[PDB]
């Protein structure tokens, strides 16, 4: 697979994308 | 953390993984 | 704020504008 | 869940802050 | 709620959730 | 240009991108 | 209207352009 | 405008919600 | 990954993220 | 095709490579 | 119709409305 | 190329049907 830059929504579109069933969690202040 | 490392620099599709429940 | 029908990557573009940088966690049933 | 309830029905953005950190 | 930067579609998309149901404009010559 | 199927967002996505800045009015039903 | 067309039905790029300003 | 105001500068829903029909 | 149920926009969204800058062919039938 | 797959049925990411460059 | 930059995945959602039946190729590499 | 004409510089619908099938 290939990299890049996810920024802003993008950012969790992908990890719906790669994480979808499963769920996950967004959290940018760590 | 995930923004640091997907937004500011680039990330792999298996990295996101590593934020999935 | 009006009521919303949300399904699929479209509801955590949804969560992402409500929670921003405190971030959120999307968990679907199953 | 939301998830569900968002899909299926329908839901609130008030709702949606719940699931906010 | 939370603030930030929404531009090109991403502001149309937050007009859209916020909205919905009554309608927006968008008028970026205003 | 083809015909489009645009329900919800993605109706607004299409007017975003035929109208640009000359911006837009979205007006749903009720 | 156009809201309703496109999505029940289906709507040209066209069509849109008079929903612009 | 809400240009100026919500993507230049950053914005509230509150304040997208002034550009509700 | 998980699996996916992707239509519309959202089948191209996925293939962006997929494929990259390595670039992609969308070919739906008829 | 992949197209009618991922949207009628369902398809993996796997699946989508496949239709890289 | 209007102009403007499209990057990233809003480039291939372009795409998609422009082109959608008759399918598109994305090559950034060309 | 697409990129370079849409992206980094702007482009219009027309030229983005150049890249239908
Ligand atoms: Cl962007
Ligand atoms: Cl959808
Ligand atoms: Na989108
Ligand atoms: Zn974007
Ligand atoms: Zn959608």
């Amino acid at each position: 697979f290939v990299n890049q830059h996810l920024c802003g929504s993008h950012l969790v579109e992908a990890l719906y994308l790669v994480c979808g069933e499963r769920g996950f969690f967004y959290t940018p202040k760590t | 953390g995930i923004v640091e490392q997907c937004c500011t620099s680039i990330c792999s599709l298996y990295q996101l993984e590593n934020y999935c429940n």
